[PDB]
RNA sequence: GCGGAGAGGUA
């Protein structure tokens, strides 16, 4: 802020969102994930010392889906002590609570467009890329056991195109930093088919054609009607007895 | 577009069956069983048959005898 | 205020003389242009729309 | 029987903000021709900027490199600044390679003919590790106006390789433009103006070329007025 | 429990039901809209008209069955979007806004197609629906059966009510940018530049204003031609010198026929506006009014941007 | 009663209905057969069923019909006003063997 | 690079000295930057005769009265200023009106000469009573651009004149009226383009059409000496 | 995966 009120440091600090040194030392090294410090002989401990390291937390989500990410703020070699800000957190900088951003505002009537209060603004400032904000949204597909046969996550799914497996890996997980849109299938799976009763002819052709019984239907999670971004993260959470899949 | 039905009104001084009978007129002339009788500028039909209201060509009576017709 | 003002070089008052981008007229009775933060709140019209 | 403007002096201060003058201009057509200029040059002036890169660890612009300190969106960020000047072809692919401790500067790019980098210390990135080391590829287009990611991912046309990262293109190289008409005393005529454009660029386009398109670009819309068809 | 009280039943399934072809979007300004219409913006039309979007492109055989003309709309061709114009001409749609207080709250409006997520309502109907544009929001249904479309033009259209149901003063009378630059326009100075000088009329008044060679505000003497409709419906100029304001002029350009000079001769304030419209709709009719109106809305809005008003500390 | 969805790519994907009209089709299945009336797409799409004439699904319907008795009784109401009322058209279809 | 030439520039007009004027297609901003360029150079600087100063052979202030006329003498020095003449050759010219009888003295009773046409022939002038009705003047036409009020230049008036010498607002700006309003148009896929509509208000003398035209003409003979990229 | 609670927010 250009204008602040002073409190901004306090706010910041107490937040858990930077990160705080807790030893005072020297900047041994610098990454955008991780600062490493070597700490002062003053605060080092006698028995058993080393060296302190500050995991960064890149963009995660937070509970209303923005972005948690953490910037570095010093450079290899600068001394730091106990209570300085190494990295700042989502929105705020060096050690400052910057909510927003400040920008040069002129009050005046221009041809009715800020009639009520409503805001006029400048192609300068979409150019500038000021007020673009990150967020990420969470998807989850769960593949429980039914009393018909468990459900599988296998990227062999009926009657889809290969199209929609063409952004699918063997697994069936969509690769990393892959561009989705409203109706790409998120992640594959098929739901089991039970009491087929298929005839012995039928039988015979689905043994050569390789038609499987058992699926005929897809419980595929797929990316909602109308959001479109970036896959930027993926986890797989097993139970006991279920085999660790490639993105495992 | 045709931003006032006021001389429609006048017509009809009601200003509800002015409404039924436009809508008989414009549903005559989407499914095609008759023809407009004013020369359209790229016009959907409900205005059609008011700017024809307008124009003193069509009513209620006008309508019945033609329909007897 | 006003001394910060002057330190900078700029009008004691604060407002300053404009010139309207689309006609290039000067608006009377200059106005009050100036560096306000402003923040964007999480109502975005494409998650409302 | 009339007076026409003719271009005269182009003080350039820096590599950047220059100074044209226009000698002279009747009364009157100072305002006009001021904004006219003004308009056809924050709106229309063409110019190279990179839209989109491809460096080589990183899947999205979101992850982030072994041993720097900026994210690799901080990367892209720093990419759109880049001020270049491409001369000959329409899209033109740099190559940035360094490795070990230090700041990777634009100057690092590999050095070809026919793009002009006008700002060699402009950051891009610091190392912090003796074998750590960051390659890219940066790919340059010419174009006009502003054009954002979101709009052009209509046009894919197989943006397949997740390795692509797109960057907005701000295809205008004009940061900030005004004008002052001031009496420009003619030794044989009383009330005389002369037009002063002062302009701050990022160092890409020359004063002299974006003045003429911006007069030429103005002069064939007039032409589209000359006639009338009244057919 | 499910029959009875506001959450169960008679209040929510059968008095407050959910239509279908609606949709909901922020509001905003947009200042050049005619009185009877409204900005849409194009992605909802395409939702919204879907059917219709269909039964055109059918009727015109870009598309052989139904599901070819779902799929030509969700790949949104130059030619779906030329149909959506097209079927868009005439149909009117609803507009609402969440406290639907009084019969204003719903309204139609002609869509023109426009850019952005956000619904464009015009100025002068924000009073009768409460609307500010700080993130309220407003819903838009269509009418679809011809008798609806009728209803929606005839009865509910932003101009056929203009006066309030409640007592029979207008609704839309211009509410603070609009009145902030006609009351800038209208008032006078005792000295400025072309202090007396006496105009043909209000053309050459606006020839001074815009070229710098008088101010905004500044008093003169024009020669002026109003009409009045004194005999059984026929207009009389009668043409004299008056003394008024640059502005007053400039204002005057606008009014009807009907209307005496007078009306645009003082201060023009809210209520100075207000009762310009209201004797403008009781001499003249409701066409001429709500073209005045918009006429109104329009040079308000300009120049109130040409004047330049803000607020600074010393003000 | 067969379920008839268009996929678009003149490619027919034909599924049966909970209101089909006979106990099981001697082609269909239940989850559904594509078919394609182009000679071309029959041959770039060999998954897809090449439907003429002489194809078994429309051989077999017409047998199906043809052998039922479905279709074969009707009545019909006629209102034009250039005929006297209570006028009586009878539509009589023999078939010679 | 490649930009997008305007196409059906459709003219309305109503009443002709009143043309409304279209242009559909455009390219983002340049509707402001082109209409307010037009409407600068046809309003302010446009090459036209007028009435600049006039003698009357009675009266010597511009506040006295003449005996029969009901009309004051600014309503004469009013309907003066409307009216709109076109010399050929000549740069300027003095024009004598001597009118007797009843009724309204029009411009058509002016002295036919030459070189000058008065587009209006039937511009009311003065109103002549009866018995009496003796109307004579000098009116003086000089050949400039655009409007010239009596204001300024009667502050540099320190050249003292015989009294009299009544100075009268020179119109020579064909163009009375002019105003352009920009609106949203789009090319079936582009919405980011708009629609020029200018209404303009002629004085007779030409058409609405042909004033645009030596607008456009004008200005791009200023313009002609920096564009060279052809 | 139609529902309903609880919490918060918008006008
Ligand atoms: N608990 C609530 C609080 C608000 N609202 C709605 O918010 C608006 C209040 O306007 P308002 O008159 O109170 C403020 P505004 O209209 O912007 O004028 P001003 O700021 O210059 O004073 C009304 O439309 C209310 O229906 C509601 O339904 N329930
Ligand atoms: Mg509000």
């Amino acid at each position: 802020p250009l204008v602040g009120t002073g409190m901004e440091r306090a706010v910041a600090v107490d937040s858990g969102v930077t990160a705080v040194a807790k030893r005072g030392g020297v900047v041994q090294y610098v990454d955008a994930s991780r600062i490493v410090i070597k700490v002062n002989e003053d605060e080092m401990y006698p028995g058993e010392a080393g060296i302190d390291i500050y995991n960064l937390t890149k963009y995660t989500r937070s509970n209303q889906n923005t972005c948690i990410n953490q910037m570095p703020c010093v450079s290899l070699g600068e001394p730091v002590e106990r209570g300085d800000v190494l990295a700042d957190g989502p929105s705020t900088d060096l050690g400052e609570l910057a909510l927003g951003q400040n920008m040069r505002v002129a009050f005046m009537p221009w041809n009715g467009y800020n009639f009520e209060d409503s805001i006029l603004v400048s192609e300068r400032v979409v150019q500038e890329d000021r007020f673009t904000t990150i967020h990420i949204q969470e998807l989850a597909c769960v593949s429980r056991d039914t009393k018909l046969g468990p459900e599988e996550i296998t990227a062999d799914i009926p009657n889809v195109g290969e199209a929609a497996l063409s952004k699918l890996d063997e697994s069936g997980i969509v690769y990393i930093g892959a561009e989705v849109t409203g109706g790409d299938i998120l992640v594959g799976k098929v739901t089991p088919k039970g009491e087929t009763q298929l005839t012995p002819e039928e039988k015979l052709l689905r043994a050569i054609f390789g038609e499987k019984a058992s699926d005929v239907k897809d419980s595929s999670l797929r990316v909602p009607n109308g959001v479109s971004g970036t896959v930027i993260d993926v986890q797989v959470f097993t139970r006991d007895g279920v085999e660790k899949d490639k993105r495992a | 577009a045709r931003v006032t039905v006021q001389d429609a009104v006048e017509k009809i001084g009601n200003r509800f069956d002015l409404v039924l009978v436009a809508a008989r007129r414009a549903r005559q002339m989407q499914v095609g069983g008759k023809d407009p009788l004013v020369p359209e500028e790229n016009d959907k039909t409900t205005v059609i048959a008011l700017r024809e209201i307008e124009e003193g060509l069509i009513n209620n009576q006008i309508l019945d005898v033609r329909e007897r017709q | 205020i006003k001394e910060l003002l002057k330190l900078g070089d700029l009008p004691t008052s604060g407002q300053i003389r404009l010139y309207d981008g689309r006609t290039g007229e000067q608006f009377e009775r200059p106005v009050t242009v100036g560096y306000m933060y402003m923040l964007k709140l999480n109502h975005l019209v494409d998650d409302k729309m | 029987e009339f007076l026409k403007p003719r271009l005269v002096d182009i003080e350039q201060v820096s590599s950047t903000h220059a100074k044209v003058t226009l000698e002279p201009l009747e009364r009157g057509f100072g305002h006009t021709l001021g904004n006219a200029l003004r308009r056809i040059l924050l709106s229309s002036m063409p110019g190279c900027a990179v839209t989109e890169v491809e460096i080589d660890g990183v899947l999205h612009e979101y992850s982030t490199k072994e041993g720097v300190q900026e994210d690799i969106l901080e990367i892209l960020l720093n990419l759109k600044g880049l001020a270049v000047r491409v001369q000959g072809k329409d899209e033109v692919i740099l190559t940035l390679n360094k490795s070990g401790i230090g700041p990777v500067t634009a100057a690092d790019i590999t050095h070809d003919g026919d793009v002009e980098i006008v700002k060699p210390q402009h950051v891009i990135c610091h190392l912090t590790d003796e074998n750590a080391s960051i390659s890219m590829r940066i790919k340059v287009q010419r174009g006009r106006g502003y054009v954002p990611a979101s709009t052009r991912i209509h046009s894919e046309e197989d943006e397949r390789p997740i390795g692509r990262l797109l960057v907005d293109a701000c295809y205008s190289p004009v940061e900030r433009i005004a004008y002052n008409v001031e009496a420009a005393r003619v030794e044989q005529r009383t009330d005389l103006d002369k037009l002063v454009i002062e302009m701050e660029t990022n160092g890409t386009i020359d004063p002299e070329e974006a003045i003429r398109r911006a007069a030429t670009i103005l002069a064939e819309q007039l032409e589209a007025f000359v006639d009338l068809r009244d057919v | 429990d499910m029959i009875k009280g506001k959450q169960g039943r008679f209040r929510q399934n059968l008095l407050g039901k959910r239509v279908d072809y609606s949709g909901r979007s922020v509001i905003t300004v947009g200042p050049y809209l005619r009185l009877h219409q409204c900005g849409l913006p194009k992605k909802m039309a395409l939702e919204l008209f879907k059917p219709f979007i269909y039964g055109k492109l059918e009727l015109r055989g870009l598309a052989t069955t139904i599901k070819a003309a779902k799929k030509m709309v969700e790949r949104e061709e130059a030619v779906v979007w030329d149909i959506l114009d097209e079927v868009i001409r005439e149909h009117p749609v609803l507009l609402n806004r969440a406290p639907t207080l009084h019969r204003l709250g719903i309204q139609a409006f002609e869509p023109v197609l426009i850019e952005g997520k956000a619904i464009q309502l015009h100025p002068l109907v924000c009073a009768a629906y409460n609307a500010d544009f700080d993130g309220d929001q407003m819903a838009v249904h269509v009418p679809l059966t011809l008798e609806a479309q009728l209803e929606a033009r005839a009865l509910m259209m932003s101009t056929n009510n203009i006066l309030s149901p409640a007592n029979g003063e207008p609704i839309i009378v211009p509410s603070q940018d609009v009145v902030l630059g006609l009351y800038y326009m209208t008032r006078d100075c005792v000295n400025a530049k072309g202090e007396g000088m006496v105009l043909t009329g209000p053309k050459e008044a606006e020839r001074l204003y815009r070229s710098g060679l008088a101010s905004l505000h500044a008093r003169v003497k024009v020669r002026i031609t109003e009409y009045e409709k004194d005999a059984n419906g026929e207009l009389v100029a009668k043409t004299s010198l008056k003394d008024t304001t640059v502005g007053r002029a400039i204002l005057w350009m606008i009014v009807p026929k009907g209307l005496p000079y007078s009306i645009v001769n003082q201060a023009l304030g809210k209520k100075a506006i207000s009762k310009m419209l209201n004797t403008c709709y009781r001499i003249l009719g409701l066409k001429p009014t709500v073209i005045f109106a918009d006429q109104i809305m329009y040079t308000g809005f300009a120049y109130a941007a040409r004047s330049g008003a803000s607020v600074g500390i010393d003000d | 009663g067969i379920n008839q969805d268009d996929r678009g790519d003149n490619m027919i994907v034909l599924t049966p209905s909970d209101h089909m009209l006979v106990p099981d089709f001697p082609g269909l299945s239940e989850d559904g057969i594509t078919i394609t009336f182009d000679r071309e797409v029959a041959l770039a799409r060999e998954d897809a069923q090449f439907i003429t004439w002489e194809h078994p699904l429309i051989r077999n319907g017409l047998d199906l019909i043809l052998s039922g008795d479905t279709g074969s009784s009707t009545i019909s109401l006629l209102k034009n006003k250039a005929l006297p009322v209570g006028t009586l058209l009878v539509e009589l279809i023999y078939v010679v063997e």
